């Protein structure tokens, strides 16, 4: 058809035009490093993670939001790349909080599991960090915005798929911060799907909290009943 | 103590004859002894 | 020096499992749904099949969380849905299969964001 | 290189035969051993004045564990639930809520004395110093219900033994 | 002809007997068989390494260093060379014990019953030095499959040298009491003796080896840590009979002594585990100060770390013969299979040929000579 | 097709000349299994047990399943004839310490969830 | 601060009581209830709320390396006092 | 001439050059009668063919140990009836033909 | 020890060696059971530059199994697993016991 | 400030270890 | 490739490739496959039919010798037809070497027993046919070795519960000690410790 051959890793793949290096990876088998891309998002481009190497460009691209072009050949596993990791890693990891313990995403943080996976094991920060006051923006979901990466996912999902503009970002430079900029309670039928698409801790589950660990939980799928949607 | 017994045998406790609620003439043991005096005697260190 | 007999395989008898727990339980076998809290997917790639749930109830000393079923723990990992399948067969398991659920192809446009005319243009980035 | 244990030649001269035919007719091995232990016999005995004296321990020993707090008096545990993670026995059961004040609090923390193996990985996977394996050791029991430790017990045994835990925890830190 | 049933460490022990001669032995294990190979499966590689402790329960820190050896082939990583050689000491150490235990309860069943005290003193002394390295007298824990746990105390060098300069005489005393006493001699010289050939086609491994005469050891053909650096001799037997396999021990405990030597000597400075956060633990002050230390800290002690997918086997000399395990990972941080090849498995399986003609009272000789601890052979 | 390995036997014939050898053999043996282990149990009570531990396999309809049970069955006679077992170890097959578990329906609803 | 239940009981500081019609309080029977004194929310009430003269201020539990890990805290909220999520110590700007 | 090999039950083989150069020649009989294109039979006619060459321009022994690089000539004698004895069976087994059967699609696949 | 003269010399002759000089109870010569604090070095990997975890990343560096002769897929003189094993040497310091 | 304190061995090292078999004859024809 | 990296070996890697030429050629009629793992492990892949005559080759060629079995295992993968994987590790003193030999098997065909080849193989068998059910054919004294007498089951087989079926106390009604259907005070924890984002990007499977 209208298909474009590009290659990951030197293999070949028929990909539609228009879509993105990332797609193009997982459709090889490849989930490519990522904060700020979710599929039922619009593109971003802030967080910097998926940067990876096109073979004969000096120029690592962000591959969530560049579309794959004829011939390219994506070196995921590059140094070029898997160096451009460290470093997002480390800057993501800077001004983080020491919070781990406490904090209710332990052992399901996409964070945590990345910085294992593609960050370094040490860190070079000999500074102070920055810590940002906590907001309110109902019973539901508890806020703890140090631990924010702005990411800006939550503000895309009220604007996009919730209808609710509430959520923004206020400042500059690194003293920016995602909020009301109010007393604003964050009130939605689709409220608490924010708690689900921030990576980090900062958007948690307020009756939730501290109750439990994830790898202690079993799972079992199974149907709602509140209403006839099922 | 007595620095000139060989180790284990150079620090020793005589319990007392009445403990907090029993006559502890005969029927003593070895969890009668406080925390710092129990790291003293079990050679946890040299300072009382 | 080879039987060449048809019949389909059945071990029952040989694996020792008591009469009640093959007769009553109820495998699954499934592809993992991806945990929400995570954007990863390497842990949707086998498929696994697992037992129906039974009673837990609490111990009277300690409140602690005590079963009566010895395969409360036990889930299976496969390659494939057939062979999930062929294992539970020959062990004379009920079981109930799911398909494979994929996340849809989807098309992303970071130039949409900035539409002259379309609903697609977002107010902040 | 290699040495060999029982490559010997006995001498057949006459006065080799007449050196083991004496050996076997006098007993002279037998005697040398007799020796042996009579001198055995006349030095110190090993043998320590149990209870009143103790064997020597190390500030790294692990015993009856407990549960630390900070000197304003709050409990060092968050319920973060790495010790109860870790442990190869399954001995820790835990469970969390917050707390009146909006703590992160264990409202339950037992651990099995008879499923515990002593290794002390729960020690050593707290971020907080909470859980410690103290220097007890002598905390035998007439019933299999006193071994279960729950909150209480766990916390009544850090206020017992902190002195000697706290000793003994800044005698080894700087090892870890 | 009669059948006789010696039942209940814990053995049962079922033969045929016409007269006083032994015509078959045939032993019934499985009196200590817990299912460790099973359990392991279920914990990560850091919870299933004091299962190994467990296994052969008179040389702890030999499995955890053969645990640990295969875990680091698996891992493509090397330990730091302290910590090698702190693995070597320690193992030389716990060579010494179990060589003490082995002699002396063969010594005690047999019944002379004196050596037992007089080198369990020894072995307090050693159970003192594996308390002050891991805060435990025996189940250590101490060797990790990224190095050791901890760095020695600033005086534990010293002590083991100053217990060490003293060993040759407490062996000189045993050897006094044993070697040239008649009433030993007859017990053990031309007792369960096995030619080279059956002792390499059953699968003996270890002294049962070399008191037959064969030149092997897995020390000096295949070295591991800081083997092939230190200096040591290899005793080798001549006849294959009780008398040569307790020579060989005696003689090694004394070699043991050598490297010992040479170990407190040639001490290097520097770390203790490998110098990678993603395998080994940080330090506690790194842990509560940086941010990637306390991520790590927190995924190795709730999850541990994924292992590249494979099968090995990896085998050590341990003080009782080769001690294999081989180990396949699926690439997570639980091992898929973990079976144990424990020598004590095969010298109780060679017990029922190596007790052929001999009175009832040599198979307690027999099985003494084999040092079979039935903790590695049931599992 | 579907060719496959024999154990023992080449048809099903066979493998019932096989189950009637181990089924004398147990019948000749319940009698000085009850005397030797001091069994309470009458033979006829051991021989019904024996009858009805052979009956639980009559389903079978293939060679290698019924040989292998075979196999397994001449092992456990192996044990009781070298006394190897105990007395525990004979007595179990007969379940006298557990209490009747009710089949109706009704029963089971009443006593909990377990179908 | 430990309490009395209305049957006599000692009430823990997780709140837990048996209730009257419970069987269990026969464990208890010519026995004791092992109950800690030392409440720990009561305990860390009684600390003063510290004055530091910075927007943020960095709390390591004291000892520091036998403390917790070290934590930031934002002071910016006149309304409220930063309390720390692991120490559970309490800080201020010096508001007037 | 020494004794004591130091091997137990390895006994002592005096004139050892007459016993080996017997059990080459009965190993090459042997695999005479090996298919021509077989690889065990050319392979362990090359083997034997050295180890008769060695023996037979060697007449000390020692120095035929060095040179044979297998160490005490009883147990090269001993390598020799056992590679007889090999051969003797793999003429019967018939090894060198063609693959009995592949195995199925994934019998040797890991991961999973 | 506190042995006096007499009883020495009787037990050093029923034995056959010295005993004072390798005695079995331990004494003041061991050291100390209160330590200076200790220093303990860092490892390699503690630089601050030049020290990107993709070049010290061991686990990364596995590769599987390298596959030859897949049967799904010249003189050729005889070959062995290894070169035959040396001979051990006597052990010249003991080579009799 | 500080350097490096660990457990190592003194300079010059340790003594030597005796490690020989050591049964002295008593000696009488 | 700096201090926390294991060395490689490249002459033995050579070495064993060669080797796995040499038993390849000589005998083609079971051999399946040969691998040499990084860390220089030689494993060779053969039919069941050739156990005994690739045992009995490796353990007497004069290139090969391997004379010493040091252990025998058996792998269950649930997942293929051919259930268990049997494993033998051999070790040659004269070239001082150790070899792998792996075959497959599923619950009712039986394996060739070579305690013929190897004395040492005996017990070795006898607990694989304890643990995971695996027949071996002409084996002298088959049985179990290791589980309770009357055990029913296979414990290692991967659909085995963790703490079976039955558990032992005393009876004294009974007067003895019986076994009845397992109750536990507190259930088994199982843990999901398994992350998403691969770890080993070398081991990625094709997407099919
Ligand atoms: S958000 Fe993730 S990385 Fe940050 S403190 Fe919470 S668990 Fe740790
Ligand atoms: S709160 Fe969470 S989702 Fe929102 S911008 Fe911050 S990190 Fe992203
Ligand atoms: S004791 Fe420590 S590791 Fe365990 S839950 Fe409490 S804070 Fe976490
Ligand atoms: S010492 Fe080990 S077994 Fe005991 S509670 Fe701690 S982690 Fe668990
Ligand atoms: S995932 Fe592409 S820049 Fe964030
Ligand atoms: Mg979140
Ligand atoms: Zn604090």
């Amino acid at each position: 058809s209208n298909l474009i051959e590009v290659f990951v890793d030197g293999q070949s793949v028929m990909v539609e035009p228009g879509t993105t290096v990332l797609q193009a990876c997982e459709k090889v088998g490849m989930q490519i490093p990522r904060f700020c891309y979710h599929e039922r998002l619009s593109v971003a481009g802030n967080c910097r993670m998926c940067l990876v190497e096109i073979e004969k460009a000096p120029k690592v691209v962000a591959a969530c939001a560049m579309p794959v072009m004829k011939g390219w050949n994506i070196l995921t596993n590059s140094e070029k790349s898997k160096k451009a990791r460290e470093g997002v890693m480390e800057f993501l990891l800077a001004n983080h909080p020491l919070d781990c313990p406490i904090c209710d995403q332990g052992g399901e943080c996409d964070l945590q599991d990345q910085s294992m996976m593609f960050g370094s094991d040490r860190s070079r920060f000999l500074e102070g960090k920055r810590a940002v006051e906590d907001k309110n923006i109902g019973p539901l979901v508890k806020t703890i915005m140090t631990r924010c990466i702005q990411c800006t996912r939550c503000i895309r999902f009220a604007s996009e798929i919730a209808g609710v503009d509430d959520l923004g970002t206020t400042g500059r430079g690194n003293d920016m911060q995602v909020g009301t900029y109010i007393e604003k309670m964050f009130m939605s039928e689709l409220s608490g799907n924010i708690i689900d698409i921030c990576p980090v801790g900062a958007l948690t589950s307020k009756p939730y909290a501290f109750t439990a660990r994830p790898w202690e939980t079993r799972k079992t799928e199974s149907i709602d009943v509140m209403d006839a949607v099922g | 103590e007595d620095n000139k017994q060989f180790f284990g045998r150079h620090r020793w406790v005589i319990y007392t004859t009445e403990m907090n609620g029993r006559d502890t003439f005969w029927d003593v043991d070895g969890s009668m002894v406080p925390p710092e005096w129990h790291r003293w005697l079990h050679c946890m260190t040299d300072d009382p | 020096q080879l039987i060449a007999v048809d019949e389909k395989l059945d071990i029952t008898t040989l694996t020792g499992v008591p009469e009640e727990h093959i007769k009553t339980r109820k495998v699954r076998i499934f592809v993992p749904a991806r945990n929400n809290m995570q954007s990863g997917v390497n842990n949707t790639k086998k498929w696994k099949m697992e037992f129906d749930t039974r009673e837990r109830w609490e111990n009277p000393l300690m409140g602690w969380s005590s079963t009566a079923d010895p395969l409360s723990n036990l889930v299976l990992t496969f390659s494939t849905k057939e062979d999930a399948v062929a294992f539970a067969e020959k062990n004379g398991w009920s079981f109930d299969v799911e398909e494979r659920k994929v996340p849809k192809p989807k098309s992303k446009s970071y130039g949409a964001n900035f539409s002259w005319n379309k609903r697609t243009r977002v107010s902040t980035k | 290189t290699y040495k060999f244990v029982n490559m010997r030649e006995p001498s057949m001269d006459m006065k080799s035969v007449t050196d083991r035919a004496a050996q076997t007719l006098l007993w002279t091995e037998l005697v040398r051993g007799l020796g042996m232990t009579l001198s055995y016999l006349f030095r110190e005995p090993a043998t320590i004045n149990y209870p009143f004296e103790k064997g020597p321990l190390s500030p790294r020993f692990r015993g009856e564990h407990a549960l630390r707090r900070y000197p304003s008096g709050e409990e060092r545990c968050i319920a973060c639930k790495l010790c109860e993670a870790v442990c190869p026995a399954q001995a820790i059961t835990i469970e969390a809520e917050p707390r009146a004040d909006g703590s992160r609090r264990t409202t339950r923390y037992d651990i099995d004395m008879t499923k515990c193996i002593y290794c002390g990985f729960c020690q050593e996977a707290c971020p907080v110093d909470a859980i410690v394996e103290g220097p007890n050791f002598e905390f035998s029991t007439e019933t299999h219900e006193e071994l279960l430790y729950n909150k209480e017990k766990l916390l009544n045994n850090g206020d017992k033994w902190e002195a000697e835990i706290a000793a003994n925890i800044q005698a080894d830190y700087l090892y870890r | 002809n009669l059948t006789l049933n010696f039942g209940p460490g814990v053995l049962r022990l079922v033969m045929e007997l016409s007269g006083e001669m032994v015509r078959k032995c045939d032993p019934h294990i499985g009196l200590l068989h817990r299912g460790t190979e099973k359990l392991i499966e279920y914990k990560t590689y850091l919870q299933a390494l004091p299962y190994f402790d467990r296994l052969d329960y008179v040389s702890m820190m030999c499995n955890e260093q053969a645990y640990s050896l295969a875990v680091e082939k698996l891992l493509n990583i090397q330990p730091p060379p302290r910590a090698q050689w702190i693995r070597v000491l320690f193992g030389e150490i716990t060579r010494l014990l179990n060589h003490i235990m082995a002699v002396t309860t063969h010594a005690l069943d047999i019944g002379a019953m004196t050596p037992f005290f007089w080198m369990f003193e020894e072995r307090e002394k050693m159970f003192e030095f594996y308390e002050r390295v891991s805060g435990a007298r025996m189940h250590a824990a101490y060797i990790r499959p990224g190095g050791v746990h901890q760095d020695l105390p600033l005086g534990l060098l010293d002590d083991i040298y100053e217990f060490s300069k003293n060993f040759s005489f407490r062996i000189d005393e045993l050897e006094e009491m044993l070697t040239n006493n008649r009433i030993w001699r007859n017990r053990t010289v031309d007792i369960g003796v096995v030619t080279a050939e059956d002792a390499l086609n059953y699968g003996f491994s270890g002294v049962m080896l070399r008191g037959s005469g064969i030149q092997w050891d897995l020390r000096k053909t295949q070295p591991y840590d800081v083997y092939d650096q230190v200096e040591f001799d290899v005793p080798i037997g001549s006849r294959g009979d009780c008398y040569d396999r307790y020579l060989c021990r005696v003689e090694e405990m004394r070699q043991s002594l050598r490297i010992i030597s040479q170990c407190l000597n040639k001490m290097p400075p520097g770390e203790i585990k490998v110098d990678d956060a993603k395998v080994s633990p940080p330090k506690r002050a790194e842990m509560k100060t940086s941010m990637e230390s306390l991520i790590h800290h927190f995924k190795l002690y709730t999850e541990g770390y994924q292992v590249p997918p494979g099968a090995t086997y990896t085998a050590i000399e341990a003080p009782k013969g080769e001690f294999g395990v081989y180990l396949v990972s699926d690439g997570s941080s639980r091992p898929y299979r973990c079976k144990i090849k424990a020598p004590g498995f095969a010298h109780l399986a060679g017990l029922d040929k190596m007790s052929k003609g001999h009175m009832l009272a040599d198979v307690v000789a027999i099985i003494g000579t084999q040092d079979i601890v039935f903790g590695e052979v049931d599992r | 097709g579907t060719s496959v390995k024999p154990i023992f036997s080449r048809d099903m014939n066979e493998a019932k000349r096989r189950v009637r050898e181990l089924y004398r053999a147990w019948y000749r043996e319940v009698p000085n299994t009850v005397h030797l282990f001091q069994l309470d149990i009458s033979v006829k009570q051991g021989r019904d047990k024996v009858r009805e531990m052979f009956m639980k396999n009559a389903h079978v309809t293939d060679p290698r399943v019924v040989d292998l049970l075979v196999i397994k069955g001449k092992m456990e006679l192996e044990e009781t004839i070298n006394v190897w077992k105990q007395r525990t170890h004979i007595m179990r097959f007969f379940h006298e310490t557990e209490a009747p578990r009710p089949t109706d329906f009704l029963s089971k609803f009443y006593v909990g969830h377990d179908p | 601060g430990v309490r009395t239940s209305p049957t006599g009981e000692k009430v823990t500081h997780t709140g837990q009581a048996y209730d009257d019609g419970d069987y269990r309080r026969v464990r208890f029977s010519d026995r004791q209830k092992e109950v800690n004194e030392n409440f720990a929310i009561d305990l860390i009430a009684e600390q003063p709320v510290s004055e530091v003269g910075s927007r943020v201020i960095s709390c390591d539990g004291g000892g520091g390396a036998l403390g917790h890990p070290r934590v930031y805290i934002n002071l910016d909220k006149e309304t409220k006092t930063g309390t720390c999520g692991y120490c559970g110590l309490q800080f201020r700007q010096p508001h007037h | 001439l020494k004794k004591t090999t130091g091997l137990v039950g390895l006994a002592v083989c005096e004139t050892p050059h007459e016993r080996l150069k017997i059990l080459y020649t009965k190993i090459l009989d042997v695999l005479g009668q090996i298919p021509k294109n077989a690889a065990y039979r050319k392979y362990t006619e090359q083997i034997t063919n050295e180890k008769l060459g060695m023996v037979k321009a060697e007449p000390d022994v020692k120095k035929l140990e060095e040179q044979l690089q297998g160490g005490q000539i009883e147990e090269v004698i001993l390598q020799a009836e056992n590679e007889l004895s090999l051969a003797r069976k793999m003429l019967r087994w018939k090894p060198w033909e063609p693959l009995v059967e592949e195995p199925p699609a994934n019998q040797w696949k890991w991961p999973i | 020890a506190s042995a006096t003269r007499v009883i020495q010399l009787l037990r050093n002759w029923a034995s056959g060696r010295d005993l004072q000089a390798k005695l079995q109870l331990r004494y003041q010569e061991i050291s100390k059971r209160t330590q200076p604090p200790p220093k303990l070095p860092v490892g390699p990997s503690h630089k601050l530059s030049n020290n990107y975890y993709c070049t010290r990343d061991g686990r990364r560096e596995a590769m599987p199994p390298s596959i030859v002769m897949s049967s799904q897929k010249t003189e050729k003189k005889a070959v062995t697993p290894a070169p035959p094993i040396k001979r051990w040497e006597l052990s010249k310091d003991q080579p009799y016991l | 400030a500080s350097k490096v304190k660990q457990d190592m061995p003194p300079p010059g090292g340790y003594g030597p270890i005796d490690y020989k078999r050591n049964l002295p004859r008593r000696g009488l024809s | 490739t700096r201090p926390t990296i294991r060395p490689r070996n490249d002459v033995v890697h050579k070495q064993l490739s060669a080797f796995g030429q040499y038993v390849a050629e000589i005998l083609p009629k079971y051999v399946q496959q040969v691998q040499v793992s990084c860390f220089n492990e030689l494993e060779i892949f053969i039919h069941p039919d050739g156990v005994i005559p690739v045992l009995t080759f490796l353990r007497d060629h004069t290139n090969a010798q391997f004379k010493s079995l040091a252990d025998l295992t058996a792998v269950d993968v649930p997942t293929r037809q051919n259930r268990f994987e049997i494993v033998y590790n051999l070790l040659s003193l004269r070239f001082n070497s150790r070899i792998r030999v792996k075959t497959y098997t599923d619950e009712l065909t039986p394996i060739e027993s070579s305690v013929t080849v190897y004395k040492a193989a005996n017990w070795y068998e006898r607990e694989i046919w304890d643990m995971f059910g695996v027949f071996f054919a002409n084996h002298p004294d088959l049985r179990r070795i290791l589980t309770d007498y009357g055990f029913e089951g296979h414990p290692f087989r991967k659909d085995f519960p963790l703490s079976g079926y039955v558990e032992l106390r005393y009876d004294d009604e009974v007067k003895r000690v019986v076994a009845e259907p397992v109750e536990l005070a507190q259930e088994f924890r199982k843990f999901d410790l398994n992350s998403p984002w691969e770890a080993f990007p070398a081991y990625r499977q094709p997407p099919e």
